[PDB]
DNA sequence: GCATCCGTGAGTCGA
DNA sequence: CGTGTCAGTAGCTGTCACGGATGC
């Protein structure tokens, strides 16, 4: 049916990264106010996408230890964000 | 070349039908050649740039 | 990637250079599948050659997570990086 | 009085010349063509009184040219006849609403004749849904009104050209035989005194090769072409000789790669030029050939094909023209001059209208179906064949759809104001298939031709790249069945003007001499002066005795278009500003309330009525019930007809098409009278603007060079307020992970933004919506594997599970704001046929009430345009003696340059219309008012007048009227006999030192408003391939810093600004994000990186087998975050 | 060759550039505009930069 | 001229054998993308059709070589492969171009670089964010170094700066809600915007940019309405009458760019014509009559 | 050795 | 899958100046 070189076809576009950049800045700020352990765990679960056992193997700690560190660090980031007025 | 018959009337007086018709020739060609002349002007300008 | 490099060199591309660039040969003339939108193997949009359609997602669907970063999938042959590589990975056609 | 025929308001005309012939149907060009195409009873009766014997419509003509269809043996035959139409499938407004095509099913009678069995089966076969033309002369394709525009093409026939050679500087001559269909054939005489022929673009053979291939002996050639030495040299320099030799030569040059048989070439040289299958000169083409050569000039037009005699006579014409001969008689033919043709002359430039343009596409589709018929005959058995089995209507309907789809003359009629649509339907363009390319159009095709008089307007034409290629039909002009444009003339018997009127074509007009319309004529008909200004062939204007005038013009405005004829005092404006005024009248915006102009021309009434945007009574009667919704008319016989009003309809280009009733309950109304008028109409006349009190003076520099100062009264009283309507559309489809659903539940949105939505997620009717507000709440399911690491962490730190959908709601674009007036919902669940893969569709109509603002473009009728530079308070305005402030201030400097004195005259007369006048009746009628009609000697305030084009008010009568203007309510005359008045500075109070010209001028609001033209962008979408910002305001794109702007930066030496523009602000993928972060952080601007477009350039040069590499200062090649494997 | 290929006759310049194997010293207004460097003119020269 | 051709291959060290190809490169897919249409159908780039025809004919040639087909078929197939590669690299260069649907010549690889629509002139010599455009209006009260811009234009042009200042003065809690505030046009931003554009120059441009004075720097003043207010004296340099023509506004971000606008491109520092030295910002129309 | 013919170029910005 | 009597573009020239390789 169609050819991109032919007129009448809309060109593809990609949105700007403004919202993503602002969220990334706020997440970095909230991350700085965390302990080295909690930060090093959340940066290995969400930024590296490893499993629970993988982080437990890397950091040389227990399975439930990684679970509990993630469970608290998530809520600590939520505390910081809600203190700064981040929308739910 | 100029028409052997001029437009004797003035725009204050009001041109006749044929006077207006013969004026439109020069008017339209003066507007027409302007686009091509600007085209060649811009082309020479970019060459000089 | 600093912005100070002196010369920009141009020259004839040897067929061996064309093979040195190409991440695989485009054998089949097909493009994609018109139901699943998945590109056909060895086609003009083959993910084994050019790259994954989506980030960290291979063709057969075995590796869909970020933890398997850089794994050459054995069942579909697709690497697992971002789709950005589909803007720079060259193919080639070997002429008879 | 002016135009006292329908029942219009009494507009009094300054007319000195009577109108012998009234304006024809301005919509006849679109109407008559389509009526002939479908063979309507109106066209049949018109041709019946025209003298025609057994007329044939376009469809019947196609069916007769097609029938019969036979195979090689002749054992099978198929024939078509009797084309008829059933009722229309759906009404006009239903097609506009449901986005379908206005069409009626077409039925024909087809039958199969079998010669080998002696039995025939005849039946009715449905051909297709044939698109029908509306009463307004428009078609409706997929719910959009479109106008098929008449095309100026090169008429079929034989044409001769006198060219000048480049190298030898000798006069060469060439011939072209252009058929209505088939292969082309062009003879020529090169610079070597030899004659050659190009057959269908192919190689140029010697002319004697073609003569020998047709069966002419070498002796008869010398017998025919012996009087010229060039033909002797042609036959001597010839390569091959023989009847069966040159034929095979033509075969091998025409169809290469095939075995050349004597009969295989004998077949095609007869089929390509002499059989009606692959070659056809139309009746007009055959007639043009019979006139140009002077043969068969008395025989009835029965030969629809080219003959060998015509080829021989053409070669004779050429060879005589080459050596200075000026006269020739074909052996057995009448005498004809030997000359070259203009191909721009309107006798050789043909016009094909809607009917022919559709007929050609129907013919192509019918041929594509005929091939299918011949294929299906030889495959199926010769006893179970019916007309239903041989006919595959797919290519026919596909062809008409392609025409109304991917055609060239099918364009959507400009709906800014009624005049724009009328003008649209009366356009005559040279572009399109069969015409010419824009790159193939010199300065000679575009300029005015002397044959355009009374046929195509020399004023109304665009000033852009399409200048001269697009004209407008003259007022009284019409098209004959041949395709040429006829214009009416008054026949002068023996120096006596007669009321007998006859339409002449271009060459017919050239065969006589015509007198100008404004000729002094006795009450009996004899010319006052013996010598009168008369037009003659080749555009000659000269005096000539009165006993020489053959015809004369009908009306002074005979040469102008409808829009051009609406410019008062047009004879006082130069052609440039007149062109601009005529073109800007079509850009007028329909205001909330409409005012007819005080200074008119008489054309407004017929323009408004013939446009079709008013409501005229079909039959006489009384008004039974009148409402804002409909008007019911009780006829004399007893029947009732009800006309429904079109209220607040999105008029195409976003304007508001709103009709309002004029009559009241129990009003006797005659047939053809306007009972309700629509946009830009006041009591049935075109109201493209408002009458504004104007003063011609500079005012503190706010009107400096073409800027305009307005009174805020025009904002307070909605004088230039206009309604605009925008259409917003969104659909819910089926995606790979589910289906998009339109719901009020949108993730992470407060109950306050969704407060204007109903329970479905649609904005409610009557809600005022700014930019960014939600119109339709749509969510689309997004996969888990498509999530950003930060986005997945953010989803985890908020505990919001089951939000696998993202927001894709329909929001209001930037710069839009108004009241939601209409919602339309189409659901696949509710039997509504949507495209495959779509579950729901919503259209929201938003209406905005735009008051006149600073920067909106106003303009008059004389090409005087400008934007609004300032809107002062009503007290700041220079006010007259009685305290009434002016409405608009126009700079004086921009008046005597443009040579548009009309706006000044219109001003003077304008004031005379606002105040009224009374001529001194005592001691006889004064010497200036001797030519004025008795209806003009007295005028009440706010009277309407007519100044016809090239007629109307003269400066003497205007100067006289300014001297006897009526006083105001206090008894004081405010303006002087010079036309100026004393004004007071509303800011200081001191009166202005000198009198200023003050009057009333008709000002139009053009469709160039700052509400649409303002745009700004910080960041936004980027093109996926080049990673540069988008273009256009609708896509929220940025401005293009072009090449010349880069030259400007470099000339300034602004290195850093230029690098910033071309890197971090454009296509630097990582630089733009870090710049945004550095701005929101308060940091400094980072260092620019490498543009992505340059990377793309390198990757393309690589694809062109070019080894491009970037080297460092040492010489080692550096990569760009990429490698290379084998 | 980069400044010439962007002016006129792109293919005719690129062919001779690949045949002669020309290397472009990216030191010019047009070249630096294309690649995103500061133009060697005005505030971009090394004296003021 | 023959030596001009031969000595290049002699000295450079690259073999002329590169002019004959054994393998042809395929450009990455994102540079020849295939998009889906809102009607369910698809629209692809012409380069895909060219590559596809090359692939088809090459595979057919492989079949003919395997089957030992007569030399006539194999040679007539190799010719078609040659023409297909020729069309892929420069369609229409030899003979008639490969037409697509509707007798439209398909674009080749070399067409991505040719003319005004090519890569060089369309995406390299000219490209921008932080820019706007609107109709121009004469502003007599303005000073020569001043220009009047609409508030709605300046808000979007200075959006990130306004967000920063909204989060500084505690009008907004975080930068995210500051963005939402600017998008919703909360009444605070209008008091903040005035502080932002203070002495921050902008660039006004009117096409065609004939000389360097076709782009000039101005001090922005927040004015009501939706039109740009231009000084009457700079109308000569821009060749700008007030009959419906628009101008573009560009916002310099970096300190160097603002300095170049303040010093090099300011309208008050460019009164004379660089071509002749005679003044341009002088009384011209109403002003010369008044004097 | 020269007339022929091929290929190159032909303003910018808009909604 | 097998295929088997005639079975044969649309469109179009209504651009031109200019230089130099290509060709009788
Ligand atoms: C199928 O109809 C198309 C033609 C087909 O093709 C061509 C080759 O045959 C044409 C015929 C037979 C015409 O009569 C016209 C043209 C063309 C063609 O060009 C035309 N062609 C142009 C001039 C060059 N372009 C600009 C280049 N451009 C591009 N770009 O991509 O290049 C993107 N943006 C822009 C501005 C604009 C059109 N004006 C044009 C006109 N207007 C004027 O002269 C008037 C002074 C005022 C305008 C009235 C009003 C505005 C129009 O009535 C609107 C309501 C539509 O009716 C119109 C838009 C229509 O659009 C549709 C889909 O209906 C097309 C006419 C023609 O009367």
């Amino acid at each position: 049916v169609g050819s991109t070189d032919q007129s009448g076809t809309p060109e593809q576009s990609t949105p700007d990264e403004v919202n993503a950049a602002l969220d990334r800045l706020l997440i970095a700020d909230a991350l700085a106010q965390l302990s080295a352990e909690h930060r090093a765990v959340i940066q290995r679960s969400y930024y590296r996408g490893w499993s629970t056992a993988q982080i437990a193997t890397d950091l040389g700690i227990a399975e439930g230890t990684v679970k509990s560190r993630l469970h608290y660090a998530v809520r600590a980031l939520r505390l910081t964000l809600q203190e700064l007025g981040v929308t739910r | 070349e100029f028409i052997p018959r001029p437009v004797k009337s003035s725009f204050r007086e009001g041109l006749t039908v044929l006077e207006y018709f013969i004026n439109t020739h020069g008017a339209r060609k003066g507007l027409a050649d302007t686009a091509l002349r600007t085209a060649d002007s811009g082309y020479l300008t970019r060459r000089l740039v | 990637d600093v912005n100070f490099f002196d010369e920009l060199r141009i020259g004839l591309a040897t067929a061996e250079d064309i093979r040195q660039w190409s991440y695989g040969e485009v054998k089949k003339p097909e493009t994609i599948n018109y139901r699943t939108l998945k590109p056909e193997k060895d086609g003009l949009f083959c993910e084994k050659i050019f790259g994954p359609t989506r980030d960290w997602e291979c063709y057969c669907g075995k590796y869909k997570r970020v933890r398997f970063k850089g794994i050459i999938c054995e069942r579909c042959g697709v690497e697992v990086t971002r789709a950005k590589v589909r803007r720079e990975r060259m193919g080639h056609i070997e002429l008879a | 009085s002016n135009n006292s025929v329908p029942g219009a308001p009494n507009r009094v005309s300054f007319a000195k010349l009577r109108e012998p012939l009234e304006v024809p149907g301005l919509l006849d060009v679109q109407t008559d063509s389509f009526e002939w195409l479908i063979g309507s009873p109106r066209w049949r009766e018109s041709a019946a009184e025209r003298g025609d014997v057994n007329p044939v419509g376009g469809l019947e003509e196609v069916l007769y040219e097609l029938s019969p269809i036979e195979d090689f043996s002749g054992s099978m035959s198929l024939s078509f006849s009797d084309p008829r139409f059933d009722d229309v499938k759906a009404p006009v407004d239903e097609c506009k609403d449901k986005d379908m095509t206005y069409a009626a099913p077409l039925f024909v009678t087809a039958e199969f004749i079998n010669n080998n069995t002696g039995e025939i089966k005849s039946q009715t076969v449905f051909m297709g849904d044939f698109p029908m033309m509306t009463e307004k002369g428009t078609f409706i394709i997929n719910g959009t009104e479109r106008v098929v525009v008449s095309q100026l093409v090169r008429s079929p026939g034989v044409y001769f050209d006198e060219t000048i050679d480049k190298s030898t500087d000798k006069t060469l001559h060439s011939v072209k035989v252009i058929p209505s269909r088939g292969a082309w054939l062009e003879f020529d005489v090169d610079k070597r005194d030899t004659v050659g022929v190009r057959i269908d673009r192919k190689r140029r053979q010697p002319v004697t090769v073609l003569l020998k291939a047709l069966g002419w002996t070498s002796e008869q050639i010398v017998e025919r072409f012996g009087f010229s030495e060039i033909m002797r040299s042609t036959l001597e320099k010839d390569n091959t000789v023989g009847t069966d030799e040159a034929l095979l030569d033509i075969y091998r040059k025409l169809r290469p790669g095939e075995p050349p048989t004597k009969e295989s070439a004998q077949t095609l040289l007869e089929n390509l030029f002499f059989k009606e299958k692959r070659y056809d000169l139309a009746r007009v083409g055959r007639y043009k050939v019979n006139k140009k050569l002077g043969l068969h000039v008395g025989e009835p037009i029965t030969s629809s094909t080219l003959t060998e005699e015509d080829v021989v006579a053409t070669i004779e014409y050429l060879v005589r023209l080459h050596e200075g001969q000026t006269t020739m008689t074909v052996p057995g033919g009448v005498e004809v001059p030997v000359e070259t043709d203009d191909i721009d002359h309107f006798g050789n430039r043909r016009l094909r209208t809607v009917g022919e343009l559709i007929q050609n596409q129907i013919r192509v589709g019918m041929s594509r179906m005929e091939r299918v018929v011949r294929e299906r005959m030889t495959t199926q058995d010769v006893e179970a064949i019916t007309p239903q089995t041989l006919i595959n209507i797919r290519p026919v309907v596909a062809a008409i759809k392609e025409f109304f789809g991917t055609s060239q003359l099918s364009q959507f009629m400009d709906q800014n104001n009624p005049l724009s649509g009328l003008t649209h339907k009366r356009r005559l363009s040279a572009l399109g298939p069969g015409g010419l390319s824009r790159e193939r159009a010199g300065l000679e095709v575009r300029d005015v031709h002397p044959s355009h008089y009374g046929r195509m307007c020399p004023i109304e034409t665009p000033e852009g790249p399409n200048i001269g290629l697009i004209g407008s039909l003259s007022v009284y002009a019409r098209v004959n069945p041949f395709g040429f444009i006829e214009t009416p003339y008054r026949k002068v018997v023996d120096g006596v003007v007669s009321d007998e009127i006859v339409y002449l074509t271009a060459d017919e007009e050239d065969r006589h001499v015509v007198a100008q319309a404004n000729s002094p004529i006795d009450a009996d008909g004899r010319f006052v002066e013996p010598r009168v200004l008369v037009r003659r062939k080749a555009g000659e204007v000269e005096y000539v005795p009165s006993s020489e005038v053959d015809y004369m013009d009908v009306s002074p405005r005979q040469m102008v278009s409808v829009a051009t004829a609406m410019i008062p005092f047009l004879e006082h404006d130069d052609a440039n500003r007149a062109l601009m005024g005529a073109n800007m009248q079509r850009q007028a915006v329909p205001l909330v309330r409409s005012e007819a102009p005080l200074v008119g021309t008489g054309m407004e009434l017929r323009a408004a009525i013939d446009a079709g945007d008013v409501v005229v009574a079909e039959e006489s009667g009384v008004i039974e019930e009148v409402s804002a919704d409909y008007i019911t008319v009780m006829h004399d016989n007893g029947t009732r007809r009800t006309y429904r009003m079109r209220k607040f309809a999105r008029s195409n280009h976003g304007t508001c098409a709103n009709q309002c009733p004029i009559v009241d309950a129990g009003d006797r109304v005659e047939a053809g009278q306007v009972i309700a008028d629509g946009p830009c109409t006041d009591d049935g006349e075109m109201a493209l603007g408002k009458n504004l009190l104007v003063a011609i003076m500079p005012w503190e520099g706010h009107n400096y060079e073409d800027a305009i100062i307005l009174s805020n009264r025009l904002v307070e009283e909605d004088v230039l307020t206009s309604i605009h309507i925008e259409e917003h559309e969104i659909d819910a489809r089926d995606t790979k992970l589910g289906a998009e659903e339109i719901t009020r539940d949108i993730p992470n949105i407060s109950d306050e933004v969704l407060a204007d939505l109903d329970e479905r997620g649609i904005v409610r009717i009557g809600a005022e919506v700014r930019d960014g507000d939600i119109l339709v709440g749509k969510v689309t399911p997004k996969g888990e594997t498509e999530l950003t690491p930060e986005e997945r962490l953010l989803r985890a730190i908020f505990g919001e599970k089951a939000r696998e959908v993202r927001d894709t709601s329909l929001k209001v674009p930037h710069g839009e704001s108004g009241k939601v007036i209409g919602i339309r919902v189409f659901s696949r669940e509710d039997e509504d046929e949507l495209p495959a893969g779509v579950n729901e569709l919503v259209r929201v109509y938003v209406a905005q009430k735009r008051k006149i603002s600073d920067g909106d473009k106003l303009a008059g009728r004389h090409g005087n345009k400008g934007v609004i530079g300032k809107i002062l308070p009503v007290e700041d305005m220079p006010f007259l003696a009685d305290g009434t402030p002016v409405d608009i201030i126009l700079n004086t400097h921009g008046v005597p340059r443009r040579m548009n004195i009309g706006q000044i005259l219109e001003t003077h007369l304008g004031w005379c219309a606002h105040s009224g006048w009374k001529v001194d009746a005592a001691k006889g009628v004064p010497d200036w008012a001797a030519r004025l009609p008795d209806e003009l000697l007295e005028a009440q305030p706010n009277a309407i007048v007519s100044t016809p084009v090239f007629d109307g008010a003269q400066e003497a009568e205007l100067q006289g009227l300014l001297s006897c203007t009526l006083p105001n309510r206090d008894g004081d005359v405010l303006v002087d006999a010079d036309g100026k008045a004393m004004l007071f500075d509303g800011r200081s109070g001191e009166p202005f030192p000198y009198p200023v010209t003050v009057g009333y001028m008709y000002i139009m609001k053009l469709h160039h408003l700052v509400d649409d033209k303002i745009h700004a962008r910080s960041t936004g979408p980027y093109s996926m391939i080049t990673q540069q910002p988008l273009g256009g305001k609708a896509q929220f794109g940025g401005q293009r810093f072009g090449e010349m702007e880069c030259w400007a930066m470099q000339a300034y030496g602004a290195a850093y600004t230029l690098q910033e523009l071309l890197t971090i602000k454009s296509d630097d993928t990582v630089g733009r994000v870090k710049v945004y972060e550095a701005i929101v952080k308060g940091e400094n601007i980072p260092e620019p990186g490498i543009p992505e477009s340059f990377k793309v350039l390198l990757k393309e040069l690589q694809s062109l087998c070019l080894n491009v590499e970037v080297l460092s200062s040492d010489g080692a090649a550096i990569e760009l975050r990429e490698g290379e494997d084998e | 060759w980069l400044s010439a290929a962007s002016f006129q006759e792109t293919t005719r310049v690129l062919t001779d550039a690949a045949i002669n194997c020309r290397s472009d010293k990216l030191n010019g207004l047009k070249e630096n505009v294309i690649i995103g460097k500061l133009i060697p003119a005005g505030t971009g020269i090394n004296r003021y930069r | 001229k023959r030596l001009k051709v031969v000595a290049a291959f002699q000295q450079s060290g690259n073999s002329p054998m590169g002019m004959v190809l054994d393998a042809v490169p395929v450009i990455p897919p994102e540079l020849r993308p295939m998009v889906q249409l809102d009607g369910g159908r698809f629209a692809t780039s012409d380069l895909n059709d060219l590559y596809r025809r090359v692939i088809n004919r090459n595979n057919r040639l492989k079949r003919l070589i395997d089957l030992g087909a007569p030399e006539i078929i194999v040679n007539n197939e190799k010719r078609m492969l040659q023409e297909s590669v020729d069309a892929l690299f420069d369609n229409g260069r030899r003979g008639r171009p490969v037409t697509g649907p509707g007798n439209r010549p398909l674009k080749s690889l070399s067409d991505l670089l040719k003319g005004k629509q090519g890569r060089f002139r369309q995406n390299l010599l000219g490209k921008v964010d932080y820019s706007g455009r609107s109709v121009i209006v004469v502003g007599p009260q303005l000073k020569l170094h001043q220009c009047g811009l609409p508030k709605l234009m300046a808000l979007e042009l200075f959006k990130p700066f306004v967000m920063k200042r909204l989060v500084d003065l505690n009008h907004a809690q975080n930068i995210k809600s500051a963005k939402r505030m600017v998008e919703r046009q909360r009444p605070q931003v209008w008091d903040v915007l005035e502080e932002v554009i203070a002495e921050h120059p902008v660039l006004l441009n009117r096409a065609p940019t004939l000389h360097r004075l076709g782009i000039q720097a101005f001090e922005p003043m927040l004015v009501e309405g939706k039109a740009i207010q231009l000084h009457p004296l700079v109308c000569e340099a821009f060749n700008a009458d007030f009959d419906g023509d628009q101008m573009a506004v560009h916002l310099p971000l970096s300190a160097e760019a603002q300095a170049e606008a303040r010093i090099l491109m300011l309208s008050s520092n460019n009164i004379l014509s660089p071509a002749s030295g005679r003044p341009l910002a002088m009384p011209r129309l109403d002003m010369v009559t008044g004097l």
